[PDB]
Formats: structure tokens, C-alpha cells, sequence
């Protein structure tokens, strides 16, 4: 029964201070390392920040550095992040994200329920040529998605994470690389192509894939999340 | 400012034979440092052991070299590094030969395999030989200094002071006797445990096999009593009589022999 | 009982004629004529530490990349080879741990030893941790080695005469198989996992049908006890090492012994035997904190595995047959390359 | 290297420390085995499958062993047991009529491959018992030993002769097959002694005092 | 009784070993060599593969 | 392969003679310590003697030390224990055990109740 619960917002006045607190429970916490994760209403995912195991590397976004703090609990189990300054950007809805890393584990596996809020040049940019695609139950489809940088590593391994959003609910990880499949999804999902550009194909589609697919790099750590392509009907 | 010092104190066959035998100690403790080819890392203190000798090793040629003739051709700082650059070597080694005594007596005090790690010790002891050795070597050269006060230059060596090598001579004593106390106990706690174990190996090879190591400490004691006599007696005496100071290159280079027995008894009969 | 005795003797007497009938030439003979393999140099590639204690057992897995090792500290440790990572380190309950398995789909890691109990770990858990999945009990002696059929079946041999096939789901020996004298010692499981061999602590190495439960055949050549057994990769042979300082090549066609790896030079006895992926160059650990390499056609020692300070208790080769990586009493892994 | 590799490093060193953290808590427990017989009493000597005993003496936590529900034959599984600090041997003395299996037992486990490193503790149990059928009854050390009836010591003088003996027995073959690797202990033991704990620590004591001084090479 | 029936459990099975077909020892040892020589070129430790190839340097 | 086989064993009075003798075979009889051993009737397995590689070294249990007698001979491989006063107590059955391992100074499990190396045993009776 893996658990993870939100907490703390409202109405803010900009400049103020905020806390967001996430608690968890059914799985071992202390072996996680979590990451804060930002959407803004009507527009794509952005990662926010991110905390090892251990409390051992801490990151955080570009336009979030020097004004958020992000740490846990290991003796309890609780995740906090500390804003200072609000501005009129960080009205958004904010995710907890469970993430273990070891040889052939599953990134971004678990997705809080999320919070609601109201008040670099270097980095790669992820972006999907679509924005809906009118389908039919039954039938095949594809989605592209394109990086600036070849995600393709010299191990062999290339980094890239296909998401799925269902219309109000928290988005679920897919494809946790170029082809590997996430435990739980069905074996229609797959993932194919090249070191620049990839896709996302479903074959038998039913009336529960409806809605917004992200694709998400993972060799850089400033995590570029695509536009979103969404599918209905 | 150096002939005045030389002559208010008073100043082959001999240099070929040093020469010769410090080749021998480079050459044999760089032998050291290649045995430990096979690592199985105390060793770490037998290794600071080797190092300090191969410095003292290179020193004392460059000693040699530069001071039979190129005294007067020195500045007087200059002359400081050279021969402090022997009070670093050698400090380094007697303290390093503390530290191991040190180390032995606290392994064989505790109910406890020698297994556990105990790394902060090791950085410390060897950290705190240095560091007293180049502290030791280098306030000399800023201070402590016969350059003005010319009535108090040391006979054996003409700038450094007398109040400074009496200060040596005290830290060695205090050495010297750390190192029997804590041989002694060594030895003794052996002795106290045996009885009450009540075994056979005591009265005899486990206890009178103990000893014998640890008299080769007093082999240690062999070659730097000499030497220190010696840089007492010219803390005693006047500068113009107790002519037995020109002769004290052999004091020297037995003190270089006691560096060339240290790796003999320590890592040889391993 | 002397007649029974009488007619046991009499059928081993026809059994030893029968086998001699069907021996036109050595295996030695027949490959005389063939071109030797060079001497073999392998470096220590990686060394693996952290274990604090002896090691007992190891085995690879599918993939050649990911290892899993057992040792006497209390902890169950698996490898990242190629970088030399640890993905899991699983506490045991018992810290006398004999042998160690990797499932062939990766999922779950079984281990056993003195508490003559063999413990299944769950390795892809929802909730992040290793935990114990099953813990199959009885075998009344220590284990000593396990095999794993499938994530749902696995062979024990245990200190007794007695080796057993268990389903992990109920938890019940399906089936058992008694037929030896003394201690089991070691286990092979076939390429197909219809038959496998074990070797015994009386000189003897049975094969066993899996499927039927009975024993099929019986080699003894040996003169003491069987240490390590190892099926050939063809599947129609397999060597065994045992405690007279020899190792030996036995077939499942003709129930003989072919070849004996043995040099004068070596007096101490073998802890492990594998093959490589030709099956030519047979790695055998001794207790002379060394291994050696034979070629199995013309029996020579063709190189020397020396980087261990005790004794080589496991050595293992990849399916992939890109290294073999050999585990010492020193709590020390090794691959070699 | 990459994003998800350095993570996955330092999840190892993670686990390296919590390794290197159990090691040291567990370095500091001695581990003793425990060996005899079934008439030995081996299971009652310190006041408080594989039976396991944890006590402490002067701050020092030992943890003692005792191999029970296996076959007889146990020359494959005593090799687990190379590395425990001393095997505790308990052999009971008055029972003569099984006292040379004892013996046997002592050589075969003093003479083995794996155990000489291993310092044996003997424990000879049931002094008063054997103490007892010295003084009264007929049954006599000589028939089942005939050199019992030269030996002469070097209570009555008899029970001392007698318990003498016997550990000089158990001590020859102690003495003639080692070169200081190990060494053995003759320890007396009524049924009701309290100090054997004490025994076990002072023999551990020293036991790891001539390893330490065995290692830095000092002896 | 016990060693009777271990005896006549002997006997069974000695009994059924006996009844195997064997095929002759040339035949076996020709079969070995051909599966050695067959393989070796994917044996990539009685041939040592190119450096850029090791996974493990 | 590696059985070995006893004879000798017969009715003698007390005070008689006898001399077992235990062919091994199937392995390097040269390499191993050789042992006998004995089970009393309604009793366990007691060491009765010992002996070495070459002969170097030989020990005898206590009851019977002085009165029996070992020796191995390694050109045909035998093993002989001759018996020189026999007594009502040395009635039982015999064997002949070898150490488990080449070149090893002590055997183990030679007097277990099922020892894989041991011979079938010949039976001595004293008295009838
Ligand atoms: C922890 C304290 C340790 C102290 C150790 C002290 C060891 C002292 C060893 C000797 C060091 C000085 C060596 C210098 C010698 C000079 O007298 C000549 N080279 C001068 O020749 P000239 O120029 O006069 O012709």
C-alpha cells in the first residue's frame, strides 16, 4: 500500500513563506531519493528540485536555486520544501516522486496526489511537434517525441522517461527508458527509436488511454520534461 | 658573518667512507619501500620509518657536499636549511620510532584482535611526527639564532644556539624514556597475564624471547647516546676548551649507522 | 544377506565387464594428434571487497553482468561487475551460510547452510526492500548447494544422503531422492533441467532423473571425497573434482571416466570446477590459494589462477563466457578476463 | 559518470558504510565452540538445531556455539568454524570406561587441517564424581590404562594422582603436535562451579594476547 | 532386517544400472572433440578478444 | 571401487593366536593412514589401532597396548593386525578404515556409524 500524501497551501501573498510537507508511508523511505515536482495549470510538468539518499546531493531547478530548501526525515517519514519570496510564478500544483537508483531499478516510479498553490542556455530542450491526436478505440497510434541532445549514452543505455496524465489524477511513469517496461502498465505500451528522436506507440487502444503524454530526458540533471501530446476520444 | 662565528668557536679517507655508506642506506631502505610491493595494509608505520631514513639519507650527502669546502661560500640562511634540514630528518625518525612503540604498547594493552581499524591513530601519529619534526627544524632559522648574541654559539655547530640544543637534548631524554616505559609494560603485561593463564610458554620462549626484542631498544639507544653527550657537554662547557667537538663527524655518521640498523631490527626479521 | 551380498558383487563384476567391452581407445588417444592451446594469461580485471569474512559460494546469473556471493559475515551481497557496485546487501539469520543461487529470470536470490533451512529472498519488491519470500524446511542435515529450475522450482542437496526437488509456492519436496552414502556435496543442473548429477562425500557422482525421482546411473572413480561437480556444455559429460588432489571427466553415453587431470606437483584438493563456454579450458580451484586451468581434450595445464591468500572456495564463469570470477576464504572476489 | 550512475554510486558507498558499521559491532563479540560429549555435560558449565549462548564477563560479550541435530560424520562441517576464537572442549573424567574416545576425540579435532590456528580449552567435568569413585569402589584406572600403575604425582595423594594423570594424558598429545600455534588449557570443573565464565575470559585473553603478539611479529 | 532390505535395495538398483545400452568410448571422445572445435571461435577465453570488445577493461 | 576386504577371523580359545588381514583396493594404498577398528557385540565402534603412510608412526588403544601388533605392507596392499593373547573381552567385528584424505596426519570419521570407506568386518570369538 504504497502511500504518499501532500500538504500545506492556499492563498499566498508574493514575497511570503511557504512549507509544503509530503508523508509517506508503505515502503522504505530512507532507500528513496525524492524529487519536487511543479505543474503549472494549463501547461506542461517541471521539475523543481531533488534530494539523494542519505541527504547526500542536493539540486535544484534554475529558477528556483537560492530561494527553495528541500529535505526528510529519515528517523520519521516526511519530506519538506521551504519557499521564500513567492512570486506570481509558483501558482501551481506540486508532486512528491519516489525515485531508487541502482542497475536496472525504476526511476520516478510513484506520483503523490499533489498540492495546489495560488498566489542555463545549456539545458536540453525536449519538445513533441503535437498537441492532440483525435483517435478511435481499437486502433493503433504514435507519439513522437524529439531531443536537441542524443540521449544515447556510452554505456549503452539511453535515458528517457515516457509519463502518462489521466484527466485529474497524478501522472503515472509508462516507460522508464527507451524501451523498458514499468511493472503494472499493460504490454500494449511501447517504446522505440533512435538517440535524437523516439516514439511511443499503443496498439489496441481502450477508453482508459485518454490523456497526456510526457517524454523526460535523464542524462543532464536538469530534467526537461516535454510539451505534452494528448489523446482523446 | 660566518668566519667570525667559525673562528669565535674556534675551527678522503674519512669522505669516501661516509659517502659509501650512505649510498648503502638510500639503497637499502628505497629497498624497503619496493617490499612492500606485497601490501597487506602497522606497516603504515614501518613505511614512515623508511621515508624519514631515505631523507636522512639524502641529507646527509648533501652535508657532506656542501659543507667541506662551500661553508664560506654560503649565505647564513642558507646555512640554516642545509643543517636543519638534518634536525628534520632525524627528529622525524626518533619521533617516528616513538610512534611505533606507542602504537605496540596500545595494541597489546586491549582484549581486542589487532584487526580493528583504529584509523584515526595511525593519521595522527604520523601527522604528529612530522609536524614536531619540521616544527623542531624550522624555529631555528627564524629564531633561536647566535647571529648577535655571539657569546652563546654551540661548538659543533657555530650559529645555532645553546639554549636551543639543550632543548633538543631535553626532547630526547623525554623520548628516550617513553620508549623504555612503554617496552617495559610491554613486556610486564606479558608477564602479569601469563601467570594467571597459567600455561606452559611462559618461563620460557613466549617470555624470554619478549625480552630479547625488546633489548634491541636499547640497541636503539646505542648509536644517538653518543651524539647527545656530546651536545650536552658543549651546553656545559666553554667554547675555547673541551677540544673532543672537531671529531664530531663520526658522532654523525653513527647516528647515520643507527639509521641503517632501524629497518635491520624492525622490518627485516618480519 | 550373504546372498544378497554375493549377488550385489556379481552384478558389479558384470557392470565393470560391460563398461570394459566399450573401451576401444582413450579420449587421450584420440586427441594426441591435436593442436595445443597456448599458455593462457588472465589478469585480475575488477576485485570486489567489503565482505569481512570467508566466502562460500557465488553464482552469475542470466546475464553476465550482475553476481551475487555469500560468506560467513551474515550478509548476502550482489555485484555490478562491471563497475564494481553493490545493488543489494540482504542480512541473513543464520550467519553460517554454505551456498548462495541466482534464479535464472532474476527475481529471487535462495541461500542455505547450517540451519539446514533454505532461505528464498524476493528481490523486485513494491515496497524497495529485499525480504524473505519463503524459507523451505526439513533436509535434517546442513545444505550445500541449491539450483534454481524456475522461479517457482528448486533442487537442494544437503548433508545427508538425501537430495530434494521443492516447489517454493506449497513449500512440500515434491519429490526426493535417495541413493547415497554419505554427505552431498555439490550439484549441476542439465542444459535442458531434465536430469543432474551430485557428488557425494563417498566417491561417487549419480545421475538423477529429474522427473521420475530415481537414480539413472552411478560413476565411481574417485578414491575420496567429491568437492565439486560441473556439467560439460554440450550436456553429454561433466567433470568432477574431489579430495585426491584430481580432477576427472566422466560421460553419460558410456558410463566411464575419460580423462584425469592430475600433476605431481599437486597434493591438495579441489573446492570448484567449471568448464569455459567451448567447454575446452576446465577451471579448478584448489587449496593452495591457487587455480589451474586444464585443457580438457589433451589433460595439460595450460595457465595459473594465483591472486588469492587462502584457499578458492567458489569459482564461477559467465554464460556469456566473457570472465570468471573466483571467490577466496581471504574475503575476496575476483574476475578474470 | 552519467545522471543515474553517480546516484547508484553513492547508494554503493551507502552501503559500504552501513557494511563496515556492522563489521565493527560484530568484531567485538568473541566466538567460542563448544565440543564434548554426550555424558560430558557440556550443556551446563556457564551459569546462563544449533544452540546459542550469549553472555558477558567484565564488559566482554561471548558467544558460544553448540552443534546439535546433524549426522555423525563431521569432518565437512567442522570447516565453518575457522575462525571462532577457541574451541571450549568438555570431556568428562569419571567415566573411564569411555575415556580413550575422549582422547581420540581430542587428537582428531588437535590434528586437523582447518582447526590449528584454533586453541582448544579443555574442560575436565565431574572432578568430585571422579574424586568419589577414587576413594570408594573397586574400579581402577590401571585396567583400562595400564601405565596408571608406574605414573606418580609430581585431599589424598590418590585423587591427585589420579586427576593428574589424566590431564597429563590429554596434555601429551596437546604437546607433541604443535609449534606454538595453539595451545591447550586444562581447566578442573566440578558440576556446581561458578567460575568457569572467568576461566573462559582469562584463556580468551591471552589466547588473543599471543595471536596479537604473534602478528606485529614481536614473538 | 534393516540390512536386508538395504541390501535388496542394492541389488534393485544395481539391477537397473546393469540394463543401460553404452555407446562405445571413441564415439564418445570423437563427439567431445567435434563440439570443442566447433565452438571455439565464440569462446572468448581461449582466444582473448580485442580490447575495444572487453566489457570488464 | 575403494573396498576393502577382511579375512582371518575365526573361534580361538583364550590365549591363542590370530591375524587378520585387509586387502585394499582401488586406490594408492601408500598415500593414506590405515586404522582398525572394532564393534563389540551389543556395543559401538572402538579405535583399536593406528598406523601411518610408511609405518614411521603407530599407536595402539590402552586396553590392547602391548598384546596386539600392526603392520602394512605396501608392495601387495595389506594391511595385518596379529593378536597375541586373546581374551574373552576381545570378542567382536572387525574392520579395517582408512583416513578420508591423502597425506594427511589425522582421520577424522574412521569410527562413525556409516563410514563410506570401511571394510564388511570378520568376526572374532573367544571362548565360544
Ligand atoms: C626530536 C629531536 C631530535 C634531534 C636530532 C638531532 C640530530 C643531529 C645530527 C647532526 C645534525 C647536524 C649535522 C651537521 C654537521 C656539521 O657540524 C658539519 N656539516 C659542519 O661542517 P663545517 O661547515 O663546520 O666544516
Amino acid at each position: 500500500d504504497v502511500q504518499l500524501v501532500e500538504s500545506g497551501g492556499g492563498l499566498v501573498q508574493p514575497g511570503g513563506s511557504r512549507k509544503l510537507s509530503c508523508s509517506a508511508s508503505g515502503f522504505a523511505f530512507s532507500s528513496f531519493g525524492m524529487h519536487w515536482v511543479r505543474q503549472a495549470p494549463e501547461k506542461g510538468l517541471e521539475w523543481v528540485a531533488y534530494i539523494s539518499s542519505g541527504s547526500g546531493t542536493i539540486y535544484y531547478a534554475d529558477t528556483v536555486k537560492g530561494r527553495f530548501t528541500i529535505s526528510r526525515d529519515d528517523p520519521k517519514n516526511t519530506l519538506f520544501l521551504q519557499m521564500t519570496s513567492l512570486r506570481s510564478e509558483d501558482t501551481a500544483m506540486y508532486y512528491c516522486v519516489r525515485s531508487i537508483y541502482y542497475y536496472g531499478s525504476s526511476p520516478f516510479d510513484f506520483w503523490g496526489q499533489g498540492t495546489t498553490l495560488t498566489v542555463g542556455g545549456s539545458d536540453i530542450v525536449m519538445t513533441q511537434a503535437t498537441s492532440s491526436v483525435p483517435v478511435t478505440p481499437g486502433e493503433s497510434v504514435s507519439i513522437s517525441c524529439r531531443s536537441s541532445k542524443s540521449l544515447l549514452h556510452s554505456n549503452g543505455n539511453t535515458y528517457l522517461y515516457w509519463f502518462l496524465q489521466r484527466p485529474g489524477q497524478s501522472p503515472q511513469l509508462l516507460i522508464y527508458r527507451m524501451s523498458n517496461l514499468a511493472s503494472g502498465v499493460p504490454d500494449r505500451f511501447s517504446g522505440s527509436g533512435s538517440g535524437t528522436a523516439f516514439t511511443l506507440t499503443i496498439s489496441r487502444l481502450e477508453a482508459e488511454d485518454v490523456g497526456v503524454y510526457y517524454c523526460m530526458q535523464h542524462l543532464e540533471y536538469p530534467l526537461t520534461f516535454g510539451a505534452g501530446t494528448k489523446l482523446e476520444l | 658573518t660566518l668566519r667570525e662565528h667559525y673562528q669565535y668557536v674556534g675551527k678522503t679517507l674519512t669522505t669516501v667512507l661516509f659517502l659509501v655508506i650512505c649510498s648503502f642506506i638510500v639503497l637499502e631502505n628505497l629497498m624497503v619501500l619496493i617490499a612492500i610491493w606485497k601490501n597487506n595494509k602497522m606497516y603504515f608505520f614501518i613505511g614512515n620509518l623508511a621515508l624519514c631514513d631515505l631523507l636522512a639519507g639524502i641529507a646527509y650527502k648533501v652535508n657532506i657536499l656542501m659543507s667541506g669546502k662551500k661553508t664560506f661560500s654560503l649565505s647564513p640562511t642558507v646555512w640554516f636549511l642545509r643543517e636543519g634540514s638534518m634536525f628534520v630528518a632525524l627528529g622525524a625518525s626518533t619521533c617516528s620510532l616513538l610512534a611505533i612503540a606507542i602504537e605496540r604498547h596500545l595494541t597489546m594493552i586491549k582484549m581486542r584482535p589487532y584487526d580493528a581499524n583504529k584509523r584515526h591513530r595511525v593519521f595522527l601519529l604520523i601527522g604528529m611526527c612530522w609536524l614536531i619534526a619540521f616544527t623542531l627544524g624550522a624555529l631555528p632559522i627564524l629564531g633561536w639564532n647566535c647571529l648577535h648574541n655571539l657569546p652563546d654559539c654551540s661548538t659543533i655547530l657555530p650559529l645555532y644556539s645553546k639554549k636551543y640544543i639543550a632543548f633538543c637534548i631535553s626532547i630526547f631524554t623525554a623520548i628516550l624514556v617513553t620508549i623504555v616505559i612503554l617496552y617495559a609494560r610491554i613486556y610486564f603485561l606479558v608477564k602479569s597475564s601469563s601467570r594467571k593463564v597459567a600455561n606452559h610458554n611462559n618461563s620460557e620462549r613466549s617470555m624470554a624471547l619478549l625480552r630479547t626484542v625488546v633489548i634491541v631498544v636499547s640497541v636503539f639507544i646505542a648509536c644517538w647516546s653518543p651524539l647527545f653527550i656530546l651536545f650536552l657537554i658543549d651546553v656545559a662547557c666553554r667554547v675555547q676548551a673541551c677540544p673532543i667537538l672537531f671529531k664530531a663527524q663520526w658522532f654523525i655518521v653513527l647516528a647515520v649507522l643507527n639509521s641503517a640498523m632501524n629497518p635491520v631490527i624492525y622490518t627485516l626479521a618480519s | 544377506l550373504d546372498q544378497l551380498r554375493q549377488e550385489a558383487e556379481q552384478l558389479k563384476n558384470q557392470i565393470r565387464d560391460a563398461r570394459k567391452a566399450c573401451a576401444d581407445a582413450t579420449l587421450s588417444q584420440i586427441t594426441n594428434n591435436i593442436d595445443p592451446v597456448g599458455r593462457i594469461q588472465m589478469r585480475t580485471r575488477r576485485t570486489l571487497r567489503g565482505h569481512l569474512a570467508k566466502i562460500y559460494a557465488m553464482h552469475w546469473g542470466t546475464d553476465s553482468r550482475l553476481l551475487v556471493s555469500a560468506s560467513q559475515d551474515g550478509k548476502l551481497i550482489i555485484w555490478d561487475s562491471y563497475t564494481t557496485n553493490k545493488v543489494h546487501a540482504i542480512p541473513l539469520r543464520s550467519s553460517w551460510v554454505m551456498t548462495c543461487a541466482y534464479a535464472p529470470s532474476g527475481n529471487y536470490v535462495a541461500c542455505g547452510g547450517l540451519d539446514n533451512i533454505c532461505s528464498i529472498y524476493n528481490l523486485k519488491t513494491r515496497e524497495g526492500n529485499v525480504r524473505v519470500s519463503r524459507e523451505l524446511a526439513g533436509h535434517t542435515g546442513y545444505l550445500s548447494c541449491c539450483r534454481f529450475l524456475d522461479d517457482n522450482q528448486i533442487v537442494t542437496s544437503s548433508g545427508d544422503t538425501t537430495c530434494a526437488l521443492w516447489d517454493i509456492e506449497t513449500g512440500q519436496q515434491t519429490t526426493t531422492f535417495t541413493g547415497h552414502t554419505g554427505d552431498v556435496m555439490s550439484l549441476s543442473l542439465a542444459p535442458d533441467t531434465r536430469l543432474f548429477v551430485s557428488g557425494a562425500c563417498d566417491a561417487s557422482a549419480k545421475l538423477w532423473d529429474v522427473r521420475e525421482g530415481m537414480c539413472r546411473q552411478t560413476f565411481t572413480g574417485h578414491e575420496s571425497d567429491i568437492n565439486a561437480i560441473c556439467f560439460f556444455p554440450n550436456g553429454n559429460a561433466f567433470a568432477t573434482g574431489s579430495d585426491d588432489a584430481t580432477c576427472r571427466l566422466f560421460d553419460l553415453r558410456a558410463d566411464q571416466e575419460l580423462m584425469t587431470y592430475s600433476h605431481d606437483n599437486i597434493i591438495c584438493g579441489i573446492t570448484s570446477v567449471s568448464f569455459s563456454k567451448s567447454g575446452r579450458l576446465l577451471l579448478a580451484g584448489y587449496d593452495d590459494f591457487n587455480c589451474n586451468v586444464w585443457d580438457a581434450l589433451k589433460a595439460d595445464r595450460a595457465g595459473v589462477l594465483a591472486g588469492h591468500d587462502n584457499r578458492v572456495s567458489c569459482l564461477g564463469v559467465t554464460d556469456d563466457g566473457m570472465a570468471v570470477a573466483t571467490g577466496s576464504w581471504d574475503s575476496f572476489l575476483k574476475i578474470w578476463n | 559518470v552519467s545522471a543515474e550512475d553517480k546516484a547508484a554510486a553513492e547508494r554503493s558507498k551507502m552501503i559500504d558504510k552501513n557494511l563496515r558499521e556492522d563489521g565493527e559491532k560484530a568484531r567485538r563479540t568473541l566466538r567460542l565452540l563448544l565440543l564434548g560429549a554426550d555424558n560430558s555435560g557440556k550443556s551446563t558449565i556457564v551459569k546462563q538445531g544449533i544452540f546459542e549462548t550469549k553472555f558477558q564477563v567484565d564488559k566482554v560479550n561471548f558467544h558460544m556455539f553448540d552443534v546439535g541435530g546433524q549426522r555423525d560424520e563431521r569432518r565437512k562441517w567442522i570447516q565453518c568454524f575457522n575462525d571462532v576464537t577457541a574451541i571450549i572442549f568438555v570431556v568428562d573424567s569419571s567415566d573411564y570406561n569411555r575415556l580413550q574416545e575422549a582422547l581420540n576425540d581430542f587428537k582428531s579435532i588437535w590434528n586437523n587441517r582447518w582447526l590449528r590456528t584454533i586453541s582448544v580449552i579443555l574442560f575436565l567435568n565431574k572432578q568430585d564424581l571422579l574424586a568419589e569413585k577414587v576413594l570408594a569402589g573397586k574400579s581402577k584406572i590401571e585396567d583400562y590404562f595400564p601405565e596408571f600403575a608406574r605414573y606418580t604425582t609430581p585431599e589424598d595423594p590418590r585423587v591427585t594422582r589420579a586427576k593428574y594423570f589424566i590431564r597429563k594424558e590429554f596434555v601429551d598429545i596437546s604437546t607433541a603436535s604443535g609449534d606454538g600455534r595453539h595451545i591447550c588449557y586444562p581447566h578442573f570443573t566440578c558440576a556446581v562451579d561458578t567460575e568457569n565464565a572467568r576461566r573462559i575470559f582469562n584463556d580468551c585473553k591471552d589466547i588473543i594476547l599471543q595471536m596479537n603478539l604473534k602478528e606485529y611479529n614481536l614473538v | 532386517t534393516a540390512s536386508i532390505a538395504q541390501a535388496r535395495k542394492l541389488v534393485e538398483q544395481l539391477k537397473m544400472e546393469a540394463n543401460i545400452d553404452r555407446i562405445k568410448v571413441s564415439k564418445a571422445a570423437a563427439d567431445l572433440m567435434a563440439y570443442c572445435e566447433a565452438h571455439a571461435k565464440e569462446d572468448p577465453l581461449l582466444t582473448p578478444v580485442p580490447a575495444s570488445e572487453n566489457p570488464f577493461r | 571401487q575403494v573396498q576393502l576386504q577382511e579375512s582371518g577371523g575365526g573361534l580361538v580359545q583364550p590365549g591363542g593366536s590370530l591375524r587378520l588381514s585387509c586387502a585394499a583396493s582401488g586406490f594408492t594404498f601408500s598415500n593414506y593412514k590405515m586404522n582398525w577398528v572394532r564393534q563389540a557385540p551389543g556395543k559401538g565402534l572402538e579405535w583399536v589401532s593406528d598406523i601411518s603412510q610408511s609405518g614411521a608412526s603407530i599407536s595402539y588403544t590402552g586396553s590392547v597396548k602391548g598384546r596386539f601388533t600392526i603392520s602394512r605392507d605396501n608392495a601387495k596392499n595389506t594391511l595385518y593386525l596379529q593378536m597375541n593373547s586373546l581374551k574373552p573381552e576381545d570378542t567382536a567385528v572387525y574392520y579395517c578404515a582408512r583416513c578420508p584424505a591423502p597425506f594427511t596426519r589425522d582421520c577424522f570419521d574412521v569410527t562413525s556409524t556409516t563410514y563410506a570407506y570401511r571394510g564388511q568386518g570378520t568376526q572374532v570369538t573367544v571362548s565360544s
